[PDB]
């Protein structure tokens, strides 16, 4: 309620609430939470930044490749990184929208 | 598209969801079956002279 600009509008009541009956031990209470968010891109982003800064001078990239790793195979890991952040970014600021009789239909026209 | 000297940065950005689609969903489908009916009756006593 206080803070509905912080959940996904596009998947409503985004919570999953388990109750043990048992405390931790030396606490009567105590709770867990995990958190699935878009805001994590930032980490993603980072380490591709710090990762394409280091492999554009390839620095110290000699001894991955002399345990015989494919300087190919590498260059390829970086684009499901960015591809990852694009996952993020499809479902980040992104809205709920109408639903109705959106097809498209082309001209009364011999094609 | 132009840039810097030596390898460039790999990105894709094809959005996964569904954009706009034909479901407009909320059609009327089955009212309760409903019959009319206009009514007709006619009184039938014993009528002798």
């Amino acid at each position: 309620n206080k803070n509905s600009s912080y959940f996904v509008e596009w998947i409503p009541n985004n919570v999953k609430t388990a109750v043990c009956d048992i405390p931790p031990r030396g606490l009567k209470m105590s709770a867990t939470f995990i958190g699935n968010s878009t805001a994590i891109q930032e980490l993603f982003k980072r380490i591709s930044e710090q990762f394409t800064a280091m492999f554009r001078r390839k620095a110290f990239l000699h001894w991955y490749t002399g345990e015989g790793m494919d300087e190919m195979e590498f260059t390829e890991a970086e684009s499901n990184m960015n591809d990852l952040v694009s996952e993020y970014q499809q479902y980040q600021d992104a809205t709920a929208d109408e639903q109705g009789e959106f097809e498209e239909e082309g001209e009364e026209d011999e094609a | 598209s132009p840039g810097t000297p030596g390898s460039r940065s790999r990105t894709p950005s094809l959005p996964t969801p569904p954009t706009r689609e034909p479901k407009k969903v909320a059609v009327v489908r089955t009212p309760p079956k409903s019959p009319s009916s206009a009514k007709s009756r006619l009184q039938t006593a014993p009528v002798p002279m």
